[PDB]
């Protein structure tokens, strides 16, 4: 919560870091990962989007119905 | 059983072990489950610590460990769960005996 | 200047830093360089070549953190990046 | 093998300085370097390398102090600069 | 050593921006803090050159707007500015409301409350600002929400015709909208600092749940850098929406002088405010439809009670994950209905969609996340 | 030609903030000259132009 020296105290972890300018920007970014984003989108669309099915059969469904039942002239 | 597979599928659609976690890890922090984070041995408490570093350094690349390093089923070596019933029963304990 | 004469000279004396300083002098310089070459090159470098040499060096640069211990309000490394070169704060 | 490999690979010939210092001789001690090594028989290294830049770090926090070095890639030994 | 370390207020500002020990794992959903605080500066300047360009009376306020949509330079396109940063910033508002929600992030309970606050005090000044045009729909939506003000009995008619000026619409209620949509948003910026100050007390999160403290890295040059990519998003896609089509989302029978005796057939609040409608026009009753609103809105306060899991975010959870998404497409079939007329199957579907609104909200989290606890053995 | 731009433009501040606002300098230029052709020639015909031109 508060400011930095305190917070946890963690023994046994080395982290390797590297200076950015040895390395490039964008490495394999339409090779690797395209995979990974269409595994990511892959994932989950098909448990987001069925609702919206549902609301797109919701509005063709209902804008059929009401126009059925208010052109009846 | 129907609902064991039920659980299977659960835990294979749940998405840590794909992120190489446990059962220990996914609790939410109440004051009494930090106690029983403070009530740990050395060496799971370093290995949990080491696996949120893992989780957190993943889920920001947003990479996935392969299938060759998913944490299995069964093979779980569970630990959280005597603390946190002790730590339960104890604070149940202090407010019945306030309630009394 | 002054605390290099000084440290040069209390180092160039005894047996071992004498025998090391011919030793550590013939690995790579092909002979001994002696007291006097070095109070010349101590003698012909003035202020203007100081600061060419350290904005050579120092400035804008990629350096290398090892960090042993309890370490955790060292700052992620772009800070001492973009705080290792004067943007005059 | 190995061991003896790397004996005869490294400390042979043209890597090897004999040094004396003190109150001593130089002619007598030249005449009984050229007894004690007559016959070394000994007739591709040193290649740079890169300096890259980078950060590690050890969280230990069961230490009682702090150790952090900083470093930038050094001259070496023929330049003024080093001076 | 430091005089940002040692000054007395460049310590407030390190503690705030440049030494925040902020995750190491949020996303752009996490930006909207950030996008919500430039929208509303954004929001503070171009409503100032607006006021200073505007006189607040019933026949000069159309004539007003015209004149700054013509006589002076690019007094258009800040007009323009500040009604699309009005809804870019409701849009932001429920993208960061969501983020909240569905992250678990609402553990928090005083950030929540000031949050809520913050929620009254922008839907009420946006309200008022919409009205400041004194068009035609304002007319007509000033009348609405102030007679649902009045639906409280004994204190109703009284109370209303207090905060009106007389017995109909006055010059002097417009006078009153100018003075409270004029003096809001400062509060509503105080309020923010209060949001911010509790949440540097509690600290931050991350998408999974889990507690982040071995990897606080600093805002800056991280956050500073993501939050100036996110906010040139933002600023392309304002000025797209103000240039390129400025009633997209601008409602056009805005543009008319308010008539007192004009009626038209079309009725409705500007399109953030239409799920706010519809449960009003959903129930068939007074009391009861002002009682619904009021109470759609608090059991959205009530929220950090209903959590009865062990976890904290629903990025773990997929069953309660897709209930949510229910949730969501419910909120969006809200907003559909709200973009339809009032009429009889689109008030049935309507009852549906706000009774089926409540069933998730109030009953079906809680008992769902619940078996999702009990499911896993737990 | 990039480490003669390093050299040149790269070493201290002042230097680097008069560059870049001499590069704002022409860039207002090229920019708006660029801008204001191709937007004029993609609306050629019923453009004012055209009209001024006769009268
Ligand atoms: C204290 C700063 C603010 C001032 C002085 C201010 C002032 C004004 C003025 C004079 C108008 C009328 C301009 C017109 O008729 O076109 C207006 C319109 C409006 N304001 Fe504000 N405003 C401020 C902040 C806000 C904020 C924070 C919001 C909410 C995001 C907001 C929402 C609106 C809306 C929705 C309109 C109607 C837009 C339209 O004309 O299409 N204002 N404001
Ligand atoms: C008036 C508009 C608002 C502003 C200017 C605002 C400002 C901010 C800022 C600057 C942050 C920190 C940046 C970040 O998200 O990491 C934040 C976070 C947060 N806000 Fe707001 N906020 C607003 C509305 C709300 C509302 C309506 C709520 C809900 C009641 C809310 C609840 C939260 C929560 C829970 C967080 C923490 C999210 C997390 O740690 O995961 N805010 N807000």
């Amino acid at each position: 919560g508060r400011q930095f020296g305190h917070l946890t105290r963690v023994r046994h972890v080395i982290t390797y870091s590297l200076s950015p300018f040895e390395q490039r920007a964008f490495p394999h970014y339409f090779s690797k990962g395209i995979p990974n984003v269409l595994r990511r989108t892959r994932a989950c669309i098909l448990r987001v989007a069925p609702p919206f099915v549902v609301f797109y059969l919701v509005y063709t469904w209902g804008t059929q119905e009401f126009e059925k039942s208010k052109r009846k002239n | 059983k129907w609902l064991e597979g039920i659980r299977k599928w659960y835990y294979n659609a749940a998405g840590f072990n794909k992120l190489g976690l446990m059962r220990d890890d996914t609790i939410h922090e109440n004051d009494d489950v930090k106690e029983a984070i403070r009530r740990l041995p050395e060496n799971l408490y370093n290995d949990r610590v080491f696996r949120i570093k893992r989780a957190l350094d993943l889920s920001m690349r947003q990479q996935i460990l392969p299938k060759e390093q998913w944490t299995k089923y069964e093979e779980d070596k569970f630990y959280l769960e005597p603390y946190l019933k002790e730590v339960i029963r104890e604070r149940k304990e202090r407010e019945e005996w306030t309630k009394k | 200047k002054n605390l290099l004469r000084n440290a040069l000279v209390s180092h160039l004396d005894g047996t071992t830093p004498v025998c090391e300083d011919i030793g550590r002098s013939l690995l790579t310089y092909g002979r001994r360089i002696p007291l006097a070459e070095w109070e010349s090159r101590i003698a012909e470098v003035d202020a203007r070549v100081v600061r060419e040499v350290c904005s050579k060096y120092f400035y804008d640069q990629c350096p290398a953190v090892a960090g042993f211990g309890p370490i955790e309000q060292l700052p992620d490394y772009n800070r001492i990046r973009s705080g290792m070169f004067w943007l005059r704060f | 093998a190995d061991l003896t490999e790397y004996l005869s690979r490294h400390y042979k010939a043209p890597r090897m300085v004999l040094a004396a210092a003190g109150g001593l001789e130089h002619r007598q001690l030249l005449d009984l370097a050229q007894k004690h090594f007559s016959g070394l028989s000994g007739t591709p290294t040193l290649t740079p390398c890169r300096f890259t830049g980078s950060e590690i770090r050890h969280r230990e926090d069961g230490l009682p102090l702090a150790h952090v070095a900083i470093a930038v890639e050094g001259p070496g030994w023929a330049n003024p600069d080093n001076v | 050593i430091n005089i940002r370390k040692t000054h007395p207020l460049m310590k407030i500002v390190n503690n705030a921006f440049i030494d925040l020990p902020a995750p190491s794992n949020i996303s752009s959903w996490w930006n909207f803090g950030s996008l919500l605080g430039i929208c509303l500066i954004l929001q503070i300047l171009t409503g100032l050159f607006l006021a200073m360009h505007y006189t607040p009376d019933t026949t000069t306020a159309f004539s007003s707007v015209t004149h700054i949509c013509r006589d002076v330079n690019y007094g258009w396109i800040i007009r323009y500015m500040h009604a699309n940063g009005a809804s870019m910033f409701f849009i932001c508002l429920f993208m960061h409301v969501g983020r909240g929600l569905y992250y678990g992030s609402y553990t928090f309970l005083e950030t929540w409350n000031i949050g809520v606050i913050l929620l009254f005090a922008t839907m009420a000044t946006a309200f008022m600002g919409y009205v400041l045009p004194w068009g035609q729909m304002s007319f007509w939506g000033a009348t609405v929400i102030t007679n649902l003000l009045s639906a409280i009995p004994y204190i109703g008619t009284n109370l209303v015709e207090w905060i009106w000026g007389g017995f109909s619409v006055d010059k002097a209620t417009l006078t009153r909208f100018f003075a409270f949509h004029f003096i809001f948003p400062f509060i509503i910026a105080a309020l923010a600092m209060v949001h911010l100050l509790f949440l540097h007390e509690t600290g931050s999160n991350n998408p999974t749940g889990i507690p982040s403290d071995t990897d606080k890295i600093p805002f800056h040059p991280y956050y500073t850098i993501k939050d100036i990519l996110g906010a040139i998003l933002l600023i392309l896609i304002l000025m797209l929406l103000v240039l390129f089509t400025p009633d997209l989302l601008g409602d056009p029978d805005n543009y008319t002088p308010a008539n007192p005796l004009n009626t038209p057939p079309h009725i409705k609040p500007e399109w953030y405010f239409l799920f706010a409608y519809a449960i009003l026009r959903s129930i068939p009753n007074k009391l009861g439809g002002v009682l619904a609103l009021v109470l759609s809105i608090l059991v959205l306060v009530i929220m950090p009670l209903l959590h009865t899991s062990k976890q904290r975010s629903m990025m773990f959870r997929p069953i309660s994950q897709c209930m949510f998404w229910i949730l969501v497409a419910d909120l969006l079939t809200l907003t559909w209905i709200g973009g339809q007329p009032v009429e009889h199957p689109y008030i049935i579907i309507g009852q549906l969609a706000s009774i089926m609104y409540f069933l998730i909200i109030l009953v079906m989290m809680p008992v769902a996340s619940i078996i999702e606890n009990n499911l896993l053995k737990w | 030609l990039t480490a003669r731009l390093y050299s040149l433009l790269f070493r201290r501040t002042s230097t680097f903030a008069l560059t870049i606002v001499v590069g704002a300098l022409f860039f207002e230029r090229a920019f708006d000259q660029g801008a204001d052709a191709i937007y004029e020639h993609i609306n050629e015909g019923k453009l004012w132009k055209h009209i001024k031109h006769k009268y």
